[PDB]
């Protein structure tokens, strides 16, 4: 497994997703929920398809959280991060139109950084590809902590963003266990 | 040969009543539970119609000034959690429905949320208020209870099954459909015929019917239905029938294309059935007619029927189509 | 046709083990992003090759977090036996290379016995994963553990058939979602 330097990593959770899940016998003790975070997972699945989105890596789900990067397929120069942010805004256009079909008020909870990353695979018996380092798990907790419908940066994410044409907004100081009290920023539209 | 049918419409459009008559007609303490929901029907519908007078505009009066007092009687029970039901509530209940006024806001209706049992309830408070009370099948149909979640309702009609599944038609409910919309033998989407002239309760602002219609298409257009077809129960047409007869509320001055419009050359009314209701009655379906016809290409198609869920004896009638058409599915 | 195929399949009487490290975060602030890596992949190299003797399938690591039910992919009657005797083996496998590290970590092993639903969901870059509210509880019960112990349910007990030597666990002490739930939990010797 290989470093590199500049990885712009994100998550999106869906948290309203766990009260939705019910176990009955109406809906197969559980299944049918799970048939339909499939059709929206499935959806955002299918994004990576696109052109506009072919340098997009998709690392693997976690729960109903779509966890993915870009600059993964490396050796303007934040392209990928502009890129991630585009990305993020279309994943909210699959779950929007997932809505309408489902009679539901599905929203996305967005986490996005950037920095060095390790990637690699891992586990002896069925080696998989993950990546870790620090600006991954910053990038973690800028979901967790997130807002719904909301973009959630940090400090140099959004100093990038500016210098590509996004307007931002400061949400105040977050502590990310480990690492302290940090200043972040949602995007705005 | 099993057939898994969902049942899907609006708050209040019929669903809970046609499981209802299932049992009724392919089904079999028991009875003296829902008693008890049926005086609560009856409280919750005086209380209502007194207390929307004075709200109204213009507001409305009683023709028997005497009866203010039980007005006062009524709203100062209104919130009572486990109302006790003594027999001094049946005796003011049933004064106040005797006043001209307490009825003449009874006809404005439509412009406050009143269920559909009041009238029936109200006309009846007599037989209900004695404690060997037993309700008629009439009642138990009649009997609104809210259905929040799901609900499964197997029976078998000539050694075939049939599994029926109950949903809440109001908005927060809507959420739960999808769980049953996979491995569906066909659509019962119930459409409140009659509310063309009163808005939903989750806004209070949006016509129940139109929202019947924005329901339909969202489901007749639904990307996890385009093979599923669906039997579309237009229902609640003596209720129709009623308001079309009392000329009140013209439909024109709700539904503005009703004006252009003439009764369909296919039509075939019931036996010495009313022109005017013939017209109303085709034209609530061809506006549904439409969105099916717009879409659909052939893999579903719409199965119209005109119905009566309180009558069980247009259920069964109308139940029969429906087991013929499931033929080929 | 209508909706995609799900490959998922509903499975009872399994057991679901996770396992967390106590103050991974500690060492992630004394070894750089490379070792923290290595010696990351070096100890789940060792837990795959535990849990596969254990007759546990490991499922998903997630940053520092591992999770393996016992009962798949086909039916075991000593399913929970596993997972108990496959926790006991984590303690150990952790503190050989716990001591060698320098500064002292631990696994936190929390477990439950039930109905999951498995598979997979989407369709790209395919994990094989576990759901269910029985899963939900798995995980909550590794949150409301404690160090170098293995927390188990009245469930995964009703299992066990009184071979391990059990003591209370007072899991609404230390997790909200076990309290709340009531929940009987208990720690092992
Ligand atoms: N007069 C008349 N009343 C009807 C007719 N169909 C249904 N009703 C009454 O309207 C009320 C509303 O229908 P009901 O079945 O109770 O709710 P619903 O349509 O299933 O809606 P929900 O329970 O999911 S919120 C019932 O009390 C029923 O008695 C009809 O054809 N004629
Ligand atoms: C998918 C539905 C549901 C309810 C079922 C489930 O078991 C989970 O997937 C687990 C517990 C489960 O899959 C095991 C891993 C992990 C990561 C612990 C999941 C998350 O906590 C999910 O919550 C999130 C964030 O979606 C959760 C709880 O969601
Ligand atoms: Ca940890
Ligand atoms: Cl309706
Ligand atoms: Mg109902």
């Amino acid at each position: 497994h290989q470093s590199y330097d500049c990885v712009c990593v994100m998550f999106a959770s869906i948290p309203d997703f766990k009260e939705f899940y019910t176990e009955s016998d109406v809906n197969k003790e559980g299944l049918e929920c799970l048939r339909l975070l499939n059709e929206i997972i499935a959806d955002f699945d299918d994004l990576l398809s696109k052109p506009k989105f072919s340098g997009v890596e998709k690392i693997k789900t976690i729960g109903s959280t779509y966890m993915a990067a870009t600059g993964l397929s490396a050796i303007r120069q934040y392209m990928h991060i502009g890129t991630m942010v585009e990305f993020a805004y279309a994943l909210v256009g699959k779950l929007d139109a997932i809505n309408k079909h489902s009679f539901n008020d599905f929203k996305l909870r967005v986490g996005i950084n950037h920095g060095p990353v390790i990637a690699g695979v891992i586990g002896a018996q069925k080696p998989q590809y993950d990546i870790w380092g620090n600006t991954v798990n910053v990038a973690s907790r800028m979901d967790s902590t997130g807002v719904l419908d909301k973009i959630q940066v940090t400090e140099e994410t959004s100093l990038i963003l500016q210098t590509l044409g996004y307007t931002c907004t400061c949400r105040g100081i977050i502590n990310v266990k480990g690492k302290g009290d940090l200043k972040t920023y949602f995007v705005n539209t | 040969a099993t057939h898994r049918l969902l049942l899907l419409g609006a708050g209040e459009s019929g669903k809970s009543t046609i499981v209802k008559q299932m049992r009724i007609l392919h089904v079999n303490g028991e009875k003296a539970t829902k008693v008890q929901d049926i005086k609560n029907n009856l409280k919750e519908a005086i209380e209502t119609i007194v207390a929307a007078m004075s709200n109204l505009v213009p507001p409305v009066e009683l023709a028997n000034p005497e009866n203010q007092f039980r007005v006062d009687y009524i709203l100062s029970v209104m919130n009572v959690p486990d109302f006790d039901f003594p027999p001094e509530f049946y005796e003011h209940a049933k004064a106040l429905w005797e006043d001209e006024g307490v009825r003449a806001c009874y006809e404005r209706s439509n412009e406050y949320q009143l269920i559909d049992c009041a009238q029936y309830f109200l006309d009846k408070i007599d037989v209900i208020k004695q404690d060997d009370y037993v309700p008629s099948d009439q009642d138990l149909l009649r009997c609104r209870v809210l259905t929040s979640g799901i609900f499964e309702t197997k029976f078998q009609v000539d050694k075939v099954n049939f599994h029926m599944f109950d949903v809440g038609g109001q908005r927060d409910e809507r959420r739960k459909w999808i769980q049953c919309f996979n491995d569906v033998t066909a659509i019962i989407f119930v459409v409140a015929s009659s509310s063309y002239n009163m808005v939903i309760r989750e806004d209070n602002q949006t016509n129940r019917l139109q929202e019947a219609l924005n329901l339909f298409k969202s489901i007749w257009n639904n990307r996890w239905l385009r093979t599923i077809s669906v039997i579309l129960f237009l229902n609640k047409q003596d209720l129709l029938a009623e308001k079309v007869l009392a000329g009140k509320s013209k439909i024109e001055d709700y539904f503005p294309e009703f004006a252009r419009y003439t009764t369909p050359e296919d039509a075939t009314p019931e036996p010495g059935e009313d022109p005017r209701v013939t017209r109303a009655k085709y034209f609530i379906r061809d506006e549904f007619l439409r969105i099916s016809t717009a879409s659909g290409d052939g893999r579903h198609y719409c199965y119209p029927h005109f119905t009566c869920a309180v009558d069980t004896e247009n259920i069964r009638r109308v139940f029969n189509d429906c087991r013929d058409i499931i033929q080929r599915m | 046709m209508m909706f995609h195929k799900i490959y998922i399949q509903k499975h009872d009487n399994v057991s679901i083990l996770f396992a967390d490290i106590e103050g991974f975060t500690s060492l992630a602030s004394q070894c750089t992003a490379q070792e923290l890596v290595m010696t990351l992949n070096e100890l789940f190299a060792r837990f795959d090759k535990l849990a596969a003797e254990n007759h546990c399938l490991r499922i998903k690591i997630l940053g520092d977090c591992y999770y393996c039910v016992s009962g798949l992919p086909e039916a075991r009657a000593d399913h929970a036996h596993c997972c108990v005797e496959m926790g006991m083996d984590m303690i150990e496998a952790i503190s050989l290379v716990r001591e060698m590290t320098g500064v002292n970590v631990n696994m936190r092993v929390g477990i439950h016995s039930g109905r999951v639903h498995c598979g997979v969901l989407g369709l790209r870059k395919w994990q094989f994963d576990v759901w269910s509210n029985d899963v939900t509880l798995a995980n909550h019960m590794e949150a409301g553990g404690k160090a170098g112990r293995i927390h188990i349910t009245k469930a995964t007990l009703s299992y066990l058939n009184g071979d391990y030597e059990v003591e209370p666990g007072c899991g609404g002490e230390r997790n909200a979602y076990l309290k709340e739930h009531s929940i009987e939990t208990f720690l092992i010797l």
